[PDB]
């Protein structure tokens, strides 16, 4: 668990890049601030299923 | 391997609704009938 | 599980707002006690307002009044605004009185002091006088609950008076979240955090902790069988 | 959003001006040490569950901060290049 | 969109306010029988607008959690200094906005309550917010409408 | 229904506010007992229906029922990679695995 | 990658006629063409998800 | 200030309806749905846990004289409920093993001191002549939802873990009727339904729920920063 603690401490206001398929305008890859989940799959948030 | 059902998976009727699993709710708080029976799964009508 | 005996943590400013969060809390419980916690807020909470009032020389709600620049239901809509607060059960109701004259801009102190009601209130403003500006009136305060119309409970004072919407519970709004917090591997768990608004007559802390004492009392009730069975 | 980005649109003539301020700034704020701040004395970044942001969790966030004060200077060609160096290696310890 | 709108219904009989005293009065008690419902034409005004008239906005939606009045329904309400005939899911809407902005004034100025909310008034919105408040206020501002878009959203049915 | 009245259970307070709505909406004819209204909504396809966390139903009637629906080929195993470091081709020097 | 086992659908001591099935495909419940499940499904927005 | 009237009814181990009248407007909801969702998800149980076949080393197994392969089996598995009668019990290993033309049912356990099997006409598994099946099913109490993949309960290194469905309640369904009693007539009578598959008792269950709902509110007790 301290372990995950730790990855929390790293990731802390650092942002990821996320790209989705066919690239057509600068908004085809935007930064977000990453966040633990359960599951399996990255989540996204609604308004910019516009962009990509 | 049994794969169960996790979210992330990709289920569709036959009549061509793609859809990905995207929240699996405890029993407890997704819709039920009046009769304590709850529903299994919740398609968005902006589908159709 | 239940060393993860949650941490209620409160930030409380005045006596009309306050953000109370208690995590963690296990899988979707955040809703179980925020949810039927919200219902117990809004409505049987107990309290106090208008129930009721007469003027002088006006007979309809809509009547405009010589002498006052606000039409009546505009004063009525002030007098709804009015949080005053009893000193000790016996009084039941109390039949209120403000009488004045000439240009003045009537605030709620000018309602003269009866011994075991507080105004929490003074300064509201009730009403602005003209020059001929007559204004008497009675303003009865009732004890109650919840939000009753002026149909629903209809109160006679005098046969000139009219029936005021009776804004009797403290709480003024109650909304609430309940979030994702981690605690180690574990992502999917409950925080609560939940925001309540009081018309100063009681702190926010105090209407949620009589809230959770009518809901523990009803859970007392789970205590006296009767005996049946059903079928045809 | 990120905390008062418009007032830092606001503090130069290029967008990019802004990112190069602020990931220099960064840079030497981990370089030389990271008491190279302008800010520290109270009430500066946080995390949680000690509460040290105190000491070394994200850089450029301390930037932004102390950018957001009228604190440090930026300008195209303040100091020579060397002398800068120089500088911050010789008033502050920590290798 | 569920929640910024207005129902209208059968003025059967032409219940003619806009002039008649007797037609306050009476008008509700033939509302109140089985004959003028709560949101219709009566010129200047609807029943609805008669009946309930609210002080507070907090108090309005009171009023409806109490299931008294709909959110789609037509009342008389008091923001900001003016008795405003308007429903209480508008002033709900007017409100959302006002909180996620803290500028309550300016949110006022640069939204619509008297229509309701299709995606080309949102987007004029979102654009105004911007240019006038700015980048991060229009964030929140868009996360707020996202969430009870979605909420009221569900629950509307 | 035909069994919830005889077990003993008439209309819930929830169905009959969803009733009104209902019918102010136009799906259910006015003037008719709510059993004869909640057999008008069933017939079009509605039924009332219960938020699981609120228990306040749900300000309209709502349609339910049984749906054939199956599960692809597209499962989340063939699907979430992620590298940190690791091997690299060799003329190439952009990575593999 | 999918599995195809077949299940037997008979009993020992039971009566049979002509083309009658005797155990079930891959995908087939009683000998119909079985690829998902019949779900109980309620079509309705929710929060978001 | 009314003090509400408590009516129990009940039909064996499975069914119960729970009356409470009458009650402050709208307080059907406030009480009838909490419990609800307690109820559906931190009652406690019992279920099957893992299992082990003689000849069997995994799940993906057939036996020769049994119809049902050993998926088929476990799934026929989940069904079994079990009543301990000492709740000392935190586990129990039932044997099974039997022979020849025969349908195995859950009777077929070989009986053990304080347990109950609820369910003794469940269809365990078919077997033919010189069918053999001899297996230790092992049954846990326990809380909610827990599959096999994250509890991985072995007793020995043929076995195989099960998914665990603890919660003995099957449905449960709250009901708000207009009581007019005395003066008002907008009072709520709440009657809320409970099904339950023996383990427990509808009874039993609601108690241990309201249980859960008070100590919940005790966590309002002290505040903090």
């Amino acid at each position: 668990d301290e372990v995950w603690d730790a990855l929390e401490e790293v990731i802390h206001g650092k942002v990821v890049l996320l790209n989705r398929a066919p690239t057509l305008h600068r908004l085809g890859i935007q930064a977000f601030q990453p966040v633990l989940v359960e599951g399996q799959s990255i989540q996204l948030h609604p308004l910019v299923c516009e962009a990509f | 391997q049994k794969r169960k059902l996790q979210v992330g998976d990709k289920l569709a009727n036959r009549h061509g609704n793609k859809g990905v699993v995207a929240k699996i709710l405890p029993v407890e708080d997704m819709p039920h009938l009046p009769d304590g029976t709850p529903v299994d799964v919740i398609l968005n009508p902006l589908g159709v | 599980s239940k060393l993860k005996a949650p941490v209620f943590t409160v930030r409380t400013q005045g006596r009309e707002y306050g953000e109370f969060v208690l995590e963690p809390l296990e899988r979707g419980f955040g809703v179980t006690l925020g949810n039927p916690l919200r219902r117990i807020l809004l409505s049987s909470i107990p309290g106090t307002a208008v129930t009721s009032v007469y003027i002088e020389d006006v007979l309809h709600e809509f009547s405009t009044i010589p002498g006052v620049k606000e039409d009546v239901v505009e004063i009525i809509l002030n007098l709804k605004e009015l949080v005053v607060r009893f000193l000790n059960p016996s009084l039941q109701t109390v039949t209120l009185l403000l009488k004045a004259e000439g240009p003045k801009e009537v605030k709620a102190r000018d309602f003269l002091p009866v011994a075991d009601v507080e105004i929490m209130n003074p300064d509201l403003h009730i009403a602005t006088l003209e020059e001929g500006g007559r204004l008497n009136m009675e303003v009865r305060v009732d004890r109650g609950v919840g939000y009753v119309p002026a149909e629903k409970h209809g109160i006679k004072d005098r046969i000139n008076a009219i029936p005021v919407d009776a804004v009797f519970s403290p709480v003024r709004r109650v909304a609430f979240q309940v979030e994702d917090t981690r605690l180690g591997q574990r992502t999917d768990l409950d925080k609560l955090t939940l925001r309540i608004w009081t018309d100063g007559s009681v702190t926010p802390l105090e209407a949620l902790n009589q809230a959770v004492e009518i809901l523990r009392e009803h859970l007392t009730y789970f205590s006296n069988p009767q005996a049946a069975a059903v079928a045809a | 959003a990120e905390p008062g980005i418009d007032k830092l649109f606001g503090m130069v003539d290029s967008k990019y001006r802004l990112t190069v301020v602020v990931a220099k700034r960064a840079q030497q704020l981990l370089r030389h040490g990271f008491k190279n701040t302008v800010l520290e004395p109270e009430e500066r970044p946080k995390m949680q569950t000690l509460e040290g942001l105190f000491d070394d969790p994200n850089a450029e966030t301390w930037a932004m901060k102390e950018l957001l004060t009228g604190r440090l200077v930026f300008g195209e060609n303040l100091v020579p290049e060397d002398r800068l160096q120089k500088e911050m290696e010789r008033i502050y310890p920590g290798e | 969109y569920y929640i910024t709108q207005v129902r209208k219904e059968k003025k059967g009989a032409g219940l003619e306010f806009a002039t008649p005293e007797e037609a306050l009065a009476a008008h509700e008690r033939g509302e109140v029988a089985l004959n003028a419902p709560i949101k219709v034409a009566g010129r200047e005004t609807s029943v609805g607008r008669l009946k309930y008239v609210f002080a507070n906005p907090d108090e309005a939606l009171l009023a409806v959690a109490h299931g008294i009045v709909d959110l789609q329904d037509v009342v008389t309400v008091r923001y900001m200094g003016k008795r405003l005939e308007t429903s209480p899911g508008r002033i709900l809407f007017a409100r959302i906005v006002a909180e996620a902005v803290e500028d309550e004034k300016v949110a006022w100025e640069l939204i619509q309550l008297d229509v309701p909310q299709e995606k080309n008034s949102l987007k004029d919105l979102v654009y105004q917010a911007f240019l006038r408040l700015g980048m991060e206020k229009t964030a929140r501002l868009l996360d707020a409408l996202k969430y009870y878009g979605f909420t009221f959203s569900t629950t509307s049915g | 229904f035909g069994k919830r009245k005889g077990e003993g259970f008439g209309v819930d307070k929830r169905e009959v506010e969803v009733l009104r709505r209902a019918e102010k909406l136009g799906l259910v004819t006015p003037g008719k007992t709510p059993e004869e209204q909640l057999k008008e909504l069933f017939l079009q396809g509605k039924v009332v229906l219960y938020d699981g966390r609120t228990g306040e139903p749900i300000e309209g009637p709502i349609v339910v029922g049984q749906m054939f629906i199956m599960k692809l080929y597209h499962m989340v195993e063939d699907k979430m990679h992620a590298r940190s470091t690791g091997p690299y081709s060799l003329i190439t020097q952009q990575p593999l695995g | 990658g999918t599995a195809l086992d077949q299940r037997p659908r008979v009993v020992v001591g039971q009566r049979v006629r002509k083309g009658d099935l005797l155990a079930d495909g891959p995908a087939s419940e009683n000998g119909f063409l079985a690829l998902g499940q019949n779900v109980l499904v309620a079509i309705m927005p929710f929060d978001g998800y």
